[PDB]
RNA sequence: AUCGAGAGG
């Protein structure tokens, strides 16, 4: 297991990673110190010799350089310590161990390697700092974060291996993932929030900013788009400028909820010939989702064009957002005074409902359905009451939040946040649960020594009427800590069991390959499937489409 | 330093979870993340 | 460890010229100038003053990376107008304005008392 | 500010982590598993003073 | 007076000058503030050699503090960049050498100030290298504290530099910048709970511009032309010189661009 | 990292001119993304910002004690008394342009902690190097100039990609390839081989 | 054993070139070019062996034959010129 | 249970219907009970499904259980991957577990089996049975440092 | 451990102020906000340098060698 | 109605309506025979397995049945004219593009589909994070280990 | 290279929804009972009074990279106060002897309903909308 | 003097504790909305009272500011990271030859402090700095 | 080298 299936390897590197908005999706930022350490063996040809000699003259101490020269005899000339490091006269067929240079195939990896996406080929770009740099839209396949994560880099040593990395493992190829038959990369974080802000009909751009954004797109045609508004002042829309990033010939049609062809609320999406007709751009349009811009552009234009689309969109949106600004404060968690009154009244009515159900149960007037304890019925009813209370208070809060509220902005764009976050921060965090039940009596008939015995009230069993803004009480805080400990245990313990499961799954199906007769066989030749997936289709080239004959009435079918 | 001095260990039916009787005796928040989660406690 | 020396932000290196001028493909009468060892201070002023010029159809400056001190200026001008001359005129107008500012501030400061 | 509470062995400062055990001399009743022939057990772990 | 930008100095002191810059595009005012921060040169300690150190502070700590010391740089144009003067390492024409010797002779703590720095190089009659003291006591920046029996003896070489190389060569501390205090241009979109007027505090500079009128439509064509600035100096250089040299350095950069064209 | 579980690493270092500035000329020592906030749900971070802003302006210590009646409304009343907007927002200008940011920025003093993880204590790269005696495989550890391990999961990942030659290169040419002599009849590497 | 060959007429394997065999063909050709091998397409300012091999694949001048093995042990051989690249 | 069913018009409509859920499994006896629909009865225990209805029904129930586990999280995995797993389990004619008991005991080569679990026992029994490893497996070539018959390694490149 | 020479964010020198500040608190019986005001520290970035500083050098001085 | 299928017919139709500038006012130059016979020919053209013998032909017919159902629903004669004002040129281009995309959608022999399947199952499992029935990773362990005794057996009677 | 359409409408309602600067506009054609209009207007650039009467025009001209007005030697084709450029996305028929046309000026939308403009408003990227007080 | 007692957990089983002394007060509505919802105790027969509820925390969690407004796992994370924070671990650091030591140049006391901190000696020996932090999107680095 | 311990995602 430890020396044959896996082993430590040469020509490897590893370091902390941060992200770079100005790096390309398939590119990786490699520190100079790493570049001067890792070498590629390059055989001198008439094509490369004039460069190679220079590198060997440039020396191993400064990049682009080289560290070793291998003669025909197999002797290695060390350029660090050699009296002949100066007068080297390269002969054809010799090998030069050149420094790793820009646009060189490497394999980039993050060690929880659950995906083939976890190891992807990248184009080297050498950088002046100690961290690995990578594009934001490539974080998702690696599950990468910049809170301190370290990533690893491997260097091919033969041209065949470089071809394998560039023709199979390249990042643009892996855009459409075979699992889930959808793209795995998309527009995230600042780019996504800014793209929603930019696509708004209210967003208008002046001539100077328009020109700078147009130049910012690397493949700009130089044709300044005709401004949407002309006479009172030449005003472009954000959609117009962003349409420059969209390649010509791209058509995207999506209808959302109540979307007319007049799109009154700017919902939905219509794009014709790489120009957006209506709608606000958000996670649906430009995320990893099926039928998004990434899937459509990869299928129609090709993986390379989509990979460049990532960078073009990022440049435009990041520039506009930098000059627009975005922020979040405690003011984004405050709810109106009347809204807070209504939230507390919702909590109080839920408390009254719980109390009345309890008084009913104590009177033995409750009747439990078949297969359920009377106490089980009581528990289910109280839990449902309190969960409904939390959800209703949170919805009150979210309706109260204005469009300028930045948490609501991030949720609308889809860059971060959820409804439950708004509810817990602004209205109340609700009921805490351990092992599927409310907090129990660790003490005799009491959850805490501060309560009376045989107390079943919501606050006694771990209901937090307080939002994170209001602040948890002592008992609420202890109950919440009890709840969170369970999640910490689940992380630290689940990981091992899921890893064991994945190892067994991989060892069970490792030999399963599609042979040249379209069958799916194991090492011994036994047929697992006579055709892969029973349709013979690679999972990446597959999208959900509707079968129009199956649905509807017979009359509509006839028509 | 203080924290390393105020530290316990439980060598091994639900030891890891924060028990009710831990109130006021063991810190509810301070625990290692990883294999020693819940088993290692701080006073 | 890997950090470039701070002096690289303003000192031109060997084989590096301040301005590199290259014709622009996909546009008529347009040029791209690569200001080396320069930052936003010069770029924004030059671009705004170019935008003042009537016969300048396009002017935009970008910094392709925060790591490196350099920027790119794209200028497209009217037929019969060399973009290099447009840049020269923008520079001279900038300098005239700055000199006027220096003179007027000096008079005002001489007026003040403390 | 140093609060002490440690030892110095061969120049290295060393702390003794408290070891948590269940008290002896406590009688506890546990239902044995359903397949087990005995329904309940009462156990005492008597430790000398 | 002269056509173009127009300055009205509201208040002025040796430390701060608060003025109004009129009839100017924003890019120019921003470039001027960036130059005032980064590009106007000063003199600062860029080399320290420690003969003896028995203080509780380490040498790197003290050298960093010494580089942070403000030094007179009014005549800094008569000094030359060390990289731009032909000596082997440094000379009198491109550097100023200072000495610091302090012994804790007193039982009570002996403090060290920037006044305790002495100059060994020949100034050659230019106002340069004198440590800046604005303390009413006359004692400088507290460099170190010494117990009885502790000595610090070292030599500093101060050279010419800019804040874009290291913040120690910083002539100005903080520059206050505001345009359109009434937000007539609508260059910002206010964040509010109930009312932007009530929740957002009013600017002082709001008095200087005429208040807006609700009946009139929004002036789309209008661009920001009047700017309210306050420049505060460390004291290594007078404030008036801070702004004047910012102007001059920006001019020099533009002129070097023009010369680069002529040489192209 | 701040005192609320918000860990992060430096992505870029900006000089004061490039940094966004308030009207007072104040500048952030540190800029964090709003996107860290809504998912983590650490309100106390923003409350620390607000309370510390009031504490710096007033010169009095801020009481961030748990289980106190310190409310955001009162702290914001104090901050408004000090002339700044009650919710801690401040109008800020782009450093590169001088144009007012359309947004108003949550701006304030926050306690931050420098952690024991630094990049230059982590950097590693090997190429060729020292090898362990028994396995003839690259040694372990940064301190020994060792080789990063190509784990079983990584072998599986390369298998899913279909890059067989890269796998053979990682598994022999980069770790422990060796040439040995076997007898055709014996079937075992018991051949005594004198090459010269 | 002997004669596991299948005649070109009645060959059932895919007329198109699999991503894996294109990758191996390009890699082998790039290795050959890197080891000072003759090039059968005229170069146009091209010096990377992989790009030379890609151009040769486009112009169908790579003189290599892919031998595909059916699970029974019979082999079907396709010249790179025969196979379709898409 | 709500249910989508063809209306007389042809359109699909929601017909709620009564459904029984039982805490134990006695499949064989229960489906013979009158008044039920024996064609639609279902168990969450797929082994009973295999016992009562045959191996194909076992494979179908296996896919159903795996799918529901995946879809509880909201996670979606394409049919083919789960189908590959289920067909691998059911291709022997019975339920082969992904365990040292189920798939590691097979006719496959010794090295591939020893790379998972019970390594030395497998190697010893290979020595005693005089087993011959085909080396057709990936793990065998990985141990031998040879190119596996995987992707690039499946076909053979030959000169013209 | 000793007073920072200048405010990290502005660069306004604060190393000359420290001692005065202390005498403003003790001799004059002043509160910290007004003391920082008298020292000319008007921006809170400058105020935190003096207000939150801990002068650990005094503890370091007590060590005999 | 919505299921994962190889070739997105709708996108191809929109591409045709834009590439050839379809005009609704003008009458289509397509024959009824053209539409019906061309769709039949396109069905004949799509091949997953290329054997001549009848069992392989039947297997291919199986493999293409559902996609042919989609093709028939999307390219019916009333739809090809009334729903989209497709000219004959657009129709022929749609046919050829459908064939090309389908042939590009086929699996490439050499895909290590077992390893891909195992990873595709395992990655969501490790991401799983948390009523009357066993669920999640424990239930998955039960399923994978063919555990004779499960925590929550259940029978669903209709 | 001439005018495609002209009319004078009256505003019924003006409604900004979640928009500070843009308003949706409902209008009815004068002298044409069956002709109506819907439009997204920048009210900050041109406010729209309720029950206001406005002249509206659609033109083909008066691709090529946009050039600023420079010296104004280029002559306006617009006595109008509000002009936009857009692209039409759909051309549907609402009923026999009636048509409806959709336009998108940079995401600002417009829908016009009238019977006779078969030759006019042909499908094209080209579009100029003009509005006079 | 019997004003304070030591309570085992086993003895905790048999007692009734109040969180604050104000709970032992008469009752007779108009409240500040921003304050937390505190339950009317509606209970009697108290035998004890907590010294202060914030004492349930350990040394590490006593450093956290406003942890009652934070989701608990983040409090755990911070408790694990304050031990990784850098500061003056002792004032005699120059005297001892520790294998590794890291010390801040200019340590700052926190602007937001716990009342527990005084007994933890944090303000006297801090391990962080009061950095001016802006929350903003700015070039997206 | 073995064994233990602590941390990181
Ligand atoms: N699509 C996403 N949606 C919501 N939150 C996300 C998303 N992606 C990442 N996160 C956040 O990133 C964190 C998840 O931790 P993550 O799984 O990335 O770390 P890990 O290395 O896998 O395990 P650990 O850190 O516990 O050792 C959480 O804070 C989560 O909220
Ligand atoms: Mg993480
Ligand atoms: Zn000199
Ligand atoms: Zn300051």
């Amino acid at each position: 297991r430890g020396n044959l299936m896996g082993k430590r390897v040469d020509f490897s590197a590893r370091t902390v990673i941060s992200g770079d908005p100005n790096l390309e999706l398939d590119q990786v930022g490699v520190p100079k110190s790493i570049a001067k350490t890792l070498t590629y063996p390059e055989v001198v040809t008439p094509y490369n010799i004039d460069r190679l000699t220079q590198l060997v003259r440039n020396g191993p101490n400064e990049h682009p350089g080289a560290k070793y020269v291998i003669r025909d005899s197999g002797d290695r000339i060390d350029l660090r310590y050699s009296k002949r490091a100066g007068d080297i006269q390269l002969q054809y067929g010799w090998k030069v161990e050149r420094h790793i240079m820009d646009n060189d195939p490497v394999l980039f990896n993050r060690q929880p390697s659950l995906h083939k996406m976890s190891m992807m080929a990248h184009r080297v770009k050498v950088i002046p700092y100690s961290t690995f740099r990578l594009n934001l839209s490539v974080t998702s396949p690696y599950n990468a974060d910049f809170d301190g994560d370290e990533m690893n880099l491997h260097v091919p040593q033969s041209e065949e291996t470089r071809a394998e990395l560039s023709q199979l493992c390249a990042v643009p190829l892996q855009i459409v993932s075979p699992q889930s038959n959808k793209p795995c990369m998309g527009i995230v974080q600042d780019t996504l929030c800014g793209i929603r802000k930019l696509t708004l009909r209210d967003t208008f751009i002046e001539l100077d900013q328009v020109l700078n954004m147009l130049y910012w797109v690397p493949d700009w045609d130089g044709v300044i788009p005709t401004p949407a508004i002309i006479k009172p002042k030449p005003l472009w829309s954000g959609k117009q400028i962003l349409s420059v990033a969209i390649p010509n010939g791209i058509h995207l049609q999506r209808f959302d909820e109540g979307t007319t062809l007049l799109s009154p609320k700017d919902n939905g999406m219509l794009i014709i010939d790489g120009q957006i007709i209506f709608g606000v751009v958000e996670k649906k349009t430009v995320g990893s989702s099926n039928g998004g811009l990434i899937h459509v552009v990869t299928r129609e234009k090709g993986p390379q064009v989509c990979a460049k689309l990532f960078g073009n969109i990022q440049k435009v949106v990041n520039f506009w957002l930098l000059h627009n600004g975005f922020s979040t404060g405690i003011g984004d968690t405050i709810a109106d005074g009347p809204t807070m009154r209504e939230i507390t009244e919702t909590i109080a009515e839920a408390k009254k409902k719980v109390l009345d159900v309890t008084k009913e149960a104590q009177a033995n007037l409750l009747t439990a359905k078949h297969g359920m304890t009377l106490r089980e019925s009581f528990e289910d009813n109280v839990v449902r009451f309190l969960n409904e209370a939390r959800d209703k208070a949170g919805r009150l809060a979210e309706v109260n939040l204005k469009d300028l509220n930045n948490v609501k902005q991030m949720v609308m764009a889809g860059s971060k946040g959820s409804f439950i976050n708004i509810a817990q921060m602004s209205a109340c965090v609700g009921q805490q649960s351990v092992e599927g039940k409310r907090i129990a009596f660790g003490f005799v008939d009491r959850t805490l020594p501060h309560f009376s015995k045989d107390d079943y009230s919501p606050e006694s069993k771990g209901f937090v009427e307080n939002s994170y803004l209001r602040g948890l009480t002592p008992q609420e805080f202890f109950f919440h800590a009890m709840g969170g400990r369970e999640g910490l245990i689940d992380t630290a313990v689940k990981t091992a069991e899921t890893g064991y499961i994945q190892r067994r799954l991989v060892k069970a199906l490792e030999d399963i390959m599609v042979h040249y007769d379209n069958t799916t066989r194991n090492s011994l030749g036994n047929v697992i499937q006579f055709i892969y997936g029973e349709d013979g289709m690679d999972a990446a080239h597959i999208e959900k489409q509707s079968l129009d004959t199956i649905g509807g009435s017979d009359a509509a079918f006839e028509k | 330093t203080l924290s390393h001095l105020r530290r316990t260990n439980t060598p091994i039916a639900k030891p890891r979870q924060l028990h009710n009787t831990h109130w006021g005796l063991v810190c509810p928040a301070e625990t290692p993340e990883g294999q020693a989660c819940g088993l290692v406690k701080n006073l | 460890m890997n950090a470039p020396d701070r002096f690289e932000l303003f000192l031109l290196g060997e084989g590096e010229s301040k301005l590199k001028i290259d014709p622009d493909t996909k546009a008529p009468n347009a040029v791209v100038i690569t200001f080396e060892k320069e930052d936003h201070t010069l770029g924004n002023l030059i671009r705004a003053e170019l935008l003042n010029d009537r016969k300048v159809l396009f002017a935009a400056y970008k910094v392709e990376h925060p790591f490196f001190a350099r920027f790119k200026l794209r200028i497209q001008t009217t037929e019969g107008y060399d973009p290099k001359d447009a840049l020269k005129n923008a520079c001279n107008s900038i300098i005239n304005k700055l000199g006027a500012l220096k003179t007027n501030f000096e008079t005002e400061w001489n007026l003040q008392t403390l | 500010f140093d609060m002490g509470g440690y030892f110095i062995i061969n120049g290295s400062e060393k702390v003794l982590i408290a070891q948590e055990r269940s008290a002896g001399n406590i009688v506890q009743v546990f239902k044995k598993a359903a397949p087990s022939p005995i329904s309940h057990v009462a156990e005492i772990r008597s430790a000398l003073e | 007076s002269e056509e173009g930008p127009q300055v009205k100095i509201r208040e002025a002191s040796k430390d701060n000058v608060d003025f109004i810059l009129s009839n100017v595009d924003l890019a120019m005012a921003n470039s001027l503030r960036r130059v005032m921060i980064a590009e106007i040169p000063t003199l600062a300690i860029d080399s320290v050699e420690v003969e003896t150190n028995t203080t509780v502070l380490a040498d790197e700590f003290i050298a960093h503090r010494l580089g942070l010391i403000p030094l007179q740089s009014m005549d800094i144009e008569q000094l030359e960049y060390s990289r731009d003067c032909f000596c082997e390492d440094h000379c009198d024409k491109c550097s100023v050498v200072l000495t610091l010797q302090a012994f804790g002779e007193s039982e009570s703590t002996t403090n060290v100030y920037s006044k305790d720095l002495v100059i060994v190089s020949n100034l050659m009659g230019r106002n340069i290298g004198h440590p800046i003291i604005q303390d009413k006591e006359g004692n400088g920046v507290l460099i170190c504290k010494l117990r009885k029996g502790q000595e610090l003896k070292l030599t500093c070489v101060a050279k010419k530099g800019i804040a874009k190389e290291h913040a120690k060569w910083g002539p100005a501390a903080a520059i206050e910048f505001e345009y359109d205090p009434w937000n007539k241009l609508k260059h910002t979109d206010y964040w509010y709970e109930q009312d932007s007027a009530k929740e957002w505090p009013q600017s002082k500079n709001c008095e200087y511009e005429d208040p807006p009128n609700e009946g009139d439509p929004f002036d789309y064509k209008a661009q920001a032309d009047t700017f309210y600035m306050n420049v505060e100096s460390v004291g290594s250089i007078p404030v008036d010189q801070v702004v004047v040299r910012g102007i001059d350095t920006l001019q020099k950069k533009v002129a070097s661009i023009l010369l680069a064209l002529t040489q192209m | 990292a701040s005192r609320h579980g918000q860990k992060g690493t430096i992505g870029i270092t900006y000089r004061r001119e490039d940094m966004p500035f308030t009207a007072e000329g104040i500048v952030p020592d540190l800029i964090i993304n709003p996107h860290a906030i809504p998912s983590r749900m650490t309100v106390a971070h923003l409350i620390e910002c607000l309370l510390s802003k009031v504490a710096a302006l007033s010169g009095n210590e801020g009481d961030a004690s748990p289980f106190t009646d310190i409310t955001v409304e009162g702290i914001s009343k104090l901050l408004r008394e000090h002339g700044y907007q009650s919710r801690g927002f401040e109008v800020m200008y782009n450093g590169h342009t001088g144009k007012k940011l359309m947004a108003q920025i949550f701006f304030g003093p926050t306690y931050y902690q420098r952690l024991r993880h630094m990049v230059d204590d982590k950097i590693h790269a090997r190429a060729r190097g020292p090898m362990q005696v028994l396995t003839r495989q690259p040694v372990e550890g940064r301190s020994r100039d060792g080789g990063l391990r190509f784990g079983e999961m990584e072998r599986d990942c390369m298998i899913a990609h279909g890059a067989a030659s890269f796998l053979k290169e990682r598994l022999m040419e980069a770790s422990d390839a060796f040439r040995v002599h076997i007898c055709g009849i014996c079937g075992l590497m018991t051949v005594i081989a004198k090459l010269n | 054993l002997k004669e596991k060959a299948i005649p070109k007429d009645q060959r059932a394997t895919t007329p198109y070139m699999t991503k894996y065999e294109r990758a191996r063909i390009l890699g082998t050709r790039a290795l050959q070019i890197s080891m000072n091998a003759p090039v059968f397409v005229d170069l146009e300012g091209e010096t990377d062996p992989l790009r030379i091999a890609m151009k040769e694949l486009a112009e169908k001048k790579i003189p290599l034959v892919i031998r595909r093995y059916l699970p029974d042990g019979s082999f079907e051989d396709w010249s790179v010129e025969e196979l379709i690249v898409d | 249970y709500d249910r989508k069913v063809p209306s007389p018009t042809g359109e699909y409509v929601k017909e709620p219907e009564w459904v029984l859920e039982t805490d134990g499994v006695n499949l064989s006896e229960v489906m013979t009970v009158p008044g039920i629909d024996p064609t639609r009865i279902y168990t969450n225990s797929f082994i009973d499904i295999m016992e009562v209805l045959g191996i194909e029904a076992g494979r179908a129930a296996l896919y159903k259980e795996v799918y529901n586990v995946i879809a509880s999280d909201g996670s979606y995995v394409n049919y083919r991957h789960m189908a590959l797993l289920v067909d691998v389990m059911t291709t022997q004619g019975g339920l082969t577990s992904v365990t040292r008991h189920g798939f590691n005991r097979s006719n496959t080569g010794a090295l591939m089996r020893c790379s998972f679990e019970e390594t030395v026992e497998i190697l010893f029994e290979a020595g005693a049975s005089a087993e011959l490893d085909d080396c057709r497996g990936v793990s065998e070539n990985v141990i031998l440092g040879q190119m596996a018959p995987i992707g690039t390694g499946a076909f053979d490149v030959m000169i013209d | 451990m000793i007073v920072p020479v200048r405010c990290f964010s502005c660069g306004k020198v604060v190393g000359d102020k420290w001692e005065s500040y202390l005498n403003l608190l003790q001799e004059d019986e002043l509160d910290e906000g007004t003391a920082l005001s008298r020292l000319g520290l008007k921006r809170y970035c400058c105020r935190r340098m003096i207000l939150t500083h801990v002068d650990l050098i005094e503890k370091f001085l007590r060590y005999n060698p | 109605a919505n299921w994962p299928l190889p070739v997105n017919i709708r996108r191809i139709i929109q591409n045709a309506q834009q590439t050839f500038h379809i005009d609704h006012t003008k009458p289509s130059d397509l024959t009824i025979k053209d539409i019906v016979l061309g769709v039949k020919d396109l069905q004949e053209n799509l091949l997953v397995l290329r054997g001549k013998n009848e069992i392989i032909q039947n297997a291919q017919r199986d493999a293409v049945t559902l996609f042919c159902c989609l093709l028939r629903s999307r390219l019916a004669t009333r739809r090809v004219l009334q729903e989209y004002r497709l000219t004959k040129q657009a129709f022929d281009w749609v046919l050829s593009n459908i064939e090309a995309q389908f042939l590009r959608s086929v699996v490439h022999p050499g895909e290590m589909v077992g390893v891909l399947a195992a990873q595709s199952i395992g990655e969501p499992a490790t991401q799983m994070t948390l009523k009357k029935v066993t669920s999640g990773v424990p239930r998955l362990k039960e399923i994978l280990n063919v555990a004779k005794n499960m925590k929550t057996p259940s029978l669903t009677v209709y | 290279s001439n005018t495609l359409f002209d009319d004078i409408f009256q505003v019924s309602e003006v409604d900004p929804g979640r928009y500070n600067k843009v308003c949706r506009i409902e209008a009815a054609s004068t002298t044409q009972d069956q002709c109506k209009l819907t439009l997204d207007i920048n009210v900050e650039l041109f406010p729209v009074a309720a029950q206001d009467s406005l002249t509206v025009t659609i033109a083909s001209s008066l691709t090529r990279s946009w050039r600023p007005p420079q010296a104004g030697d280029r002559s306006l084709a617009d006595d109008y106060d509000y002009v936009m450029y857009g692209t039409a996305y759909k051309f549907e028929e609402v009923s026999k002897d009636l048509i409806a046309v959709y336009y998108s000026f940079g995401g600002l939308l417009m829908r016009l309903e009238g019977n006779y403009r078969n030759l006019n408003n042909l499908k094209q990227e080209n579009a100029y909308l003009l509005i006079r007080r | 003097e019997g004003l304070v007692e030591y309570i085992d957990a086993e003895e905790e089983e048999s007692i009734l504790i109040a969180m604050q002394p104000e709970d032992l007060e008469p009752a007779e509505l108009d409240v500040d909305p921003a304050k937390r919802i505190r339950v009317s105790h509606h209970a009697t027969t108290f035998t004890h009272c907590e010294i202060h509820p914030s004492m349930i925390l350990g040394v590490a969690a006593s450093i956290i500011p406003f942890p009652d407004h934070n989701q608990s796992p983040r409090n755990t994370y911070q408790s694990a990271m304050g031990k990784q924070a850098m500061g003056v671990f002792l004032t005699n650091y120059n005297v001892r030859m520790d294998t590794m030591a890291n010390i801040l140049y200019y340590p700052q006391k926190p602007l937001g402090t716990t009342r527990a901190m005084e007994y933890l000696k944090f303000r006297e020996l801090p391990a962080g700095q009061n950095a001016i932090v802006a929350i903003a999107c700015y070039s997206g680095y």
